[PDB]
Order: C-alpha cells, then structure tokens, then sequence
C-alpha cells in the first residue's frame, strides 16, 4: 500500500482524477486511466497560513512535455520558449517553478488542501495486509465456531 | 517555436506575477480606507510604488510580440492593452511638472473655504456650507451670493494650471499616435477585427445628438411645466419668456433637480410613501437590509454570498477616534475577498445603495473566472446600469407592500403615479442635456475650435442653447468656473453616464418583456423569475473578452443606442404634462437676462 500527499489549492481538487487535464494533472502529477485507489481531502487553511503570504510552496507551470503516470521529476533547468539558446534568465527564458504564497484572507478556492492518494498493489506475493469482529465465549452448548 | 505559444506564455506568466500585486495594493488600501493612520499612508505609498515599478519593468518589454502575426482575438486584445506606453513617452521634466500640478489643484480642490465679507472671522466650509445652505433655502439675494463668491474665488487661480494642464494633455495625445484628449477618450468605444460590429468614434456622437434631437421636446416641456410654477414661487424674479437663474437649479451646479420636489409638487394633499418610519417602528438595523437585498437578489436565480463577505465588511459606522469615508464603494480585492466599507443608517436611501452594493458585487463576482486582464465590465456605465435595474425594481411600491413594508390598506391612484413618475423624471432627466453639454465643451476645448479667448463666452452661449440658463452676473474671461467641478478637476468623463441611462432603461424594458408582463412599464417587476435571472447571468458572464454590440444584442436584439424604452416609460407623463401645458407657454428666450433691467 503506498501513500502520496501534496498540497493544492481548493480549485485544483477536481483535476486529481483518472481523465483529466490541465496544469497539475500533466506537469506535476498524473493519474492513469485505470486506478483502483481512494481521493481523501479536507481543508488546512488554519494550519498553513501566514500573514503577508507564504511563500513555501512550489510547483512545475512550464516544461517541453507531459509527466507520465507514477513519474518523478526535480529538475530545476531553465526553459526554453524560443530559437536562440539559454544564456541566463532574461529574454524567452523564464524560471519553472513559481510560489503560490497562501493568506488566510483569501476566499474558499484560493485556501490550501492537503489530499492524501492510496494506491493498492497485488503481485505474486503473501498478503500481509488485510483489514478489521470478535465476539464473547459460549461453553456447554451446541453452537457454532470459527477459530482462525 | 511560434510567436503565439510564446506571447501566451507571456501573458500568463504576467497574470500570476500581477495577481498578488493586485491583492496587496487592494489590501494596502483597504487598510488605508479602515484606518487613518501614518502607516497606512506609508504602506499604501509603498504599494502603489512597487506597482508602478511592476508596470514599468512589464512594459517596453512585451514590444517583441507584433499584433500583425496574431490569429487569436483574445491575446491579442491583451497584448494591444499590455503595449499601451501612456505618459512614459514624454521627458522626466514634464511628467513632474504634470504630477506637480494635479498635485496642486487636487489640494486646492480639497481645501475650500467660504468666509464672510462683513465678518472675517466666519468662514464656512464646504459641504457643512454652501451644499447645505443650498439645500435649504427661502432667498435670492443669499444663494446669489453663495453663487458669486464661491464662483469667483475658486474660480479665478486655475485659469493657467488648466491650460498648461490641457497642453500637456494635448501634446501627449499626439505623441501617442492620437488627435487629442477626445480621440483617447473615445478609443474605449472601439471595435476592430470582427465583421459586422465595428464601431468608430464619430458614429458615437452621430448617435448621441440622433438622440437629443428626440429628447429635446421632453426637456423643454419639463422645463415649460418647472417655469410654469416657479413663476409663481419667486414673483418679480422668473421671466414668463425668458430663462432661469442659475443659483435656483436646486444646488450649486444645477445638475440634478431633485430638491425642486417640495416646490413642483402637483398633488400636495396626497400622502408620500415613506417607509422609514415603519422600519423604526419594527426596529430594522443595516443587517436587516442586507438579508432582504440577498433574499431578493437570489430569488431571480443568483449564488448566495461568502462568509469572509460577512466576517470581513464594514456595514456599521463605529463612531469612535477612527476616522473612515463614508463613501459607499465596491471593493474587489481578489482570490475571492470581496468587501463593502459603507456607513449605513436608517433611511430609505440606503436600503436602495445596499442594493446597488449588491449588485455591483454580484458583477464583478460574475467574470471571476476570466483571467486577470479581462476582470472588467464590458462597458463602463454597464455596472451603474446594472445596479440601478435593480435598485429601481426594488423600489417598487409592490416589492414593499409584499415584504411587509406597506399597509395593505392602500388605495393606488393616478396622482400618486403621476407623483412618482414625476420625481422619478425630474431625477433622471434633470441631468442629461447639462451632460451632454458639458462633454460637447470639453471635446470642442481639446480638440481646438474654440480660442482661448472665447472659452467662457461659448460655454455661456451653449448653456443658452442647451440648458436654457442665463447668468445673474456676467463674468469675462478671467474665471474659471467650467473646471470648479471634482469630475472636471479629476479627469474624468461624462458620456458613461449617458450610456447608463439609455442601458438601464434599455434592460428594464428587456426583461420586463421576457418575464411576460402586463400593464404599465412602471408596475413591472422582476420577482421570481428565473427566466431573467438566466439571460442576465449569459450575459454577466462575459466580461470583455466580447464586444459591447454582441453584448447589448444577446439581451435586447440591438446594436446601437435607442430611446424608445424613456419614451415608453414617460409616455403617460409626457401626456400629462402636454394637458397641462396645453393652456400654458412653451419654449424660452434667450435674448432676455436678469442684468437687463
């Protein structure tokens, strides 16, 4: 069972689901077309927050091509936009990751959201994982039982 | 690569760089408005700094992106609004000089003092002054003097900022490829790039004057009808065929009538519908106003509010050490903060201003979702317009009697009507032709027709025209008084009001058709009705990525202005007023004048 977390805004929520599409959903974290796993989310704007913004958190905007689904990516280089090469950040070159910098005076999209993703695997391998249902101890009587 | 990806890239990386700019410059003044205080001052200086110097690094910078080799109407509309230099292209030395003498003249506009001739020592103020002196008053000799002083000494040291200040206007528009202040002016009301929708700047005043052509007859029998009475309300004083005083319009400038009510009443027997004092009889608070604005607002099919909506407003006068305005003013922050600083009391004003407080933030709350240079109404009257189709159809006696406001003993007759109809003319009516003459001088001035030593005579001659007023005291060309006006001395226009009042009688009419009404226009209303509510939220939501004309069609099925929906409506006025006028005289002189005898 493995467990991943970040942290979005309140209108990015919709796009973590298997077929969709945009910013977050093809350049930070994509999901594939079959996943057999639960989406929980709740809402974090008491716990990060901090008056005249808060400039802790990141995120890929620009890059050449999509992410695949389950794919890791911490490149830090400089974009290209245009024909001549990269020679410093100035003309046609841009920095990748940009600050989202949360205020707690914001409205009720623009708050941060911690979703938390499980995803479940099952190979050729024991199963050491189940889940939850005991009940008390009859004597001297005709009934029914399951030891194990 | 392309140049599109790229001035797309360009476009968005400039909107996530400038939204929280935004948020912090509207935060800064916020906390400015709240509070009077040095720091505030402080921080909202800093804020305005670092935008100014944000818009100065953007700028001369996005020029690499030509607007020939652009398929996409929206980014290039963003980018055509992006390259726009302003007052960069003149030297250093002119910009200080021209913020120096705004300076200049926003102080002297603020500072104002009337003293006494025989007593030196009682010097008044403004607004606690000469605003309430004519508000309330019984005289002629004492508003002729409230007239002259206040005429001659705030009117006589702005002569020559004025002028410079019209040069430097001037000389600026024609270094931006412009003719003058006109041309800059006018340019809002221009659409290219879309077949069969496009609009220049000389079809704008083609159809303004088609227009007042037609409202002219309206005006002069109002005029005929005020004449008739104040004839008989200041004897010896009012001409039978000339014109009227100029300190006798209700205030200072004369731009709306609405203090002629207590003296051009037709029916003074009849009882006034005043619902205050049932809201101090059932003890209402400004929290009760604002419940019924929204239950009103979403029964045509509109979202409710936020809660930082209520936690974080202002809707309560404090009246302690700290000082705030007053001023009732839509706020919109950004990130979904939207907040409404108005100090409301008990009255029936304010129960129409909350209204239109909501409507303003119900706009500006339905183009949320387009990007950062698109956050803006497709005209610029459009939100004015917006807010007083509902302000108007809130104040109907039917709306009041429902809510519990009006007894249900009340007999509706046609006095009270032609009462209403009335006022309602004398408030809407009472200010256009003024307008319209007054933006007609400013666009001769700076486009150049009229010499410099002809100013004060032609603005007297078309106020002669026009408005039919003549002056007590002829003043020569030593005063200033055209510019002793805060829209005048603050740069700003006139024609959006004009565009406003056709649009908001325009949509009136729209919706009282599409809610399938029956009577009279003036009993309409747009209660429960859904149907409306869905036009309207079509419309709302596109901002400006559209032009005005699509617009405007999408709801009424026109491109341009019309004046049908005022005649419509004042039809039955206008026929009472013809009875009443039929055994009277209609028209003025304007060879007569007060200084004559």
């Amino acid at each position: 069972v493995y467990a991943d977390s970040f942290v979005i805004k309140g209108n990015e929520v919709s796009q973590i689901a298997p077929g969709q599409t945009g910013n977050i959903a093809d350049y930070n974290y994509k999901l594939p077309d079959d996943f057999t796993g639960c989406v929980i989310a709740w809402n974090s704007n008491k716990l990060d927050s901090k008056h005249s913004g808060n400039y802790d958190y990141w995120y890929r905007l620009f890059r050449k091509s999509k992410l695949k689904p389950f794919e890791r990516d911490i490149s830090t280089e400089i974009y290209q936009a245009g024909n001549k090469p990269c020679k410093g950040k100035g003309p046609n070159c841009y920095f990748p990751l940009q600050s989202y910098g949360f205020r707690p005076t914001y409205g009720v999209g623009h708050q941060p959201y911690r979703v938390v993703v499980l995803s479940f695997e099952l190979l050729h391998a024991p199963a050491t994982v189940c889940g939850p249902k005991s009940t008390n101890l009859v004597k001297n009587k005709c009934v029914n039982f399951n030891f194990n | 690569s392309t140049i599109e990806e790229q001035a797309k890239t360009f476009l968005d990386k400039f909107n996530h760089e400038a939204e929280d700019l935004f948020y912090q410059s509207s935060l800064a003044s916020w906390n400015y408005n709240t509070n009077i205080t040095e720091e505030n001052v402080q921080n909202m200086n800093n804020a305005g700094d670092k935008w100014s110097a944000f818009l100065k690094e953007q700028s001369t910078l996005a020029q690499m992106y030509p607007l020939q080799e652009i398929q996409n109407l929206t980014v290039k509309l963003q980018l055509q609004a992006l390259q726009q230099n302003g007052s960069s292209v003149l030297s250093e030395d002119k910009s200080k000089r021209l913020n120096t003498i705004l300076n200049t003249m926003s102080t002297i506009y603020s500072t104002g003092k009337v003293c006494n001739p025989d007593n030196p020592q009682e010097c008044l103020l403004l607004e606690p002054g000469l605003n309430e002196i004519m508000a309330n008053s019984l005289d002629y000799n004492e508003r002729l003097w409230a007239w002259e002083s206040w005429r001659s000494e705030v009117g006589k040291q702005l002569r020559p900022l004025y002028e410079e200040y019209v040069v430097l206007k001037n000389e600026m528009a024609r270094a931006n490829h412009y003719e003058d202040y006109g041309d800059y002016w006018r340019g809002d009301y221009e659409v290219n790039g879309v077949d069969g929708y496009d609009y220049s700047r000389g079809q704008l005043i083609e159809d303004v004057e088609h227009t007042f052509e037609e409202i002219k007859p309206l005006y002069e029998h109002l005029h005929a009808y005020v004449r008739a009475k104040l004839m008989n309300a200041y004897p010896s004083y009012i001409s039978p065929i000339g014109c009227l005083p100029a300190h006798l319009l209700g205030d200072m400038w004369g731009r709306f009538w609405t203090n002629l009510y207590s003296l051009t009443v037709p029916f003074g027997q009849k009882p006034n519908i005043d619902v205050t004092d049932a809201m101090v009889d059932q003890a209402w608070d400004a929290q009760r106003i604002f419940k019924e604005a929204e239950k009103f607002f979403v029964s045509v099919g509109l979202p409710n509010m936020t809660q930082g909506f209520w936690e974080n407003s202002m809707l309560t006068d404090p009246g302690n050490v700290q000082k705030a305005v007053c001023h009732p003013t839509a706020w919109d922050l950004g990130k979904g903060d939207f907040r409404i600083l108005m100090c409301t009391k008990v009255t029936m004003d304010d129960f129409l201003t909350a209204h239109h407080e909501m409507g303003h933030i119900q706009y500006d709350m339905a183009y949320a979702a387009q990007p950062f240079l698109l956050r803006n109404g497709a005209n610029e009257g459009f939100h004015e317009a917006v807010g007083e189709i509902m302000s108007l159809s809130a104040a109907t006696p039917k709306h009041l009697k429902s809510i519990g406001l009006l007894s249900p003993d009340f007999q509706e007759d046609n006095e009270t009507e032609i009462n209403f109809l009335l006022k309602q003319a004398l408030t809407i009516v009472g200010t256009l032709p003024f307008t319209y003459m007054l933006e007609k001088w400013r666009w001769m001035v700076f486009k150049g027709e009229i010499p410099k030593d002809q100013w004060m005579k032609k603005w007297w001659e078309m106020k002669r025209e026009i408005v039919g007023v003549v002056e007590p005291v002829p003043h020569d060309e030593t005063y200033c008084d055209p510019a002793s006006l805060f829209h005048v001395s603050n740069d700003y226009s006139f024609i959006r009001y004009y565009t406003r009042t056709l649009y908001q009688f325009q949509f009136q009419e729209a919706l009282c058709q599409a809610a399938k009404h029956e009577g009279p226009l003036h009993k309409c209303d747009i209660s429960n009705s859904t149907e409306a509510g869905q036009k309207l939220f079509n419309m709302l939501r596109l901002g400006k990525s559209e032009p005005w004309t699509l617009a405007l069609e999408n709801v009424v099925g026109a491109k341009n202005m019309n004046v049908r929906p005022l005649l419509n409506y004042f039809e039955p006025l206008f026929t009472w007023l013809k009875d009443q006028n039929k055994n009277s005289f209609v028209g003025w002189s304007t060879d007569w004048s007060p200084y004559a005898d």
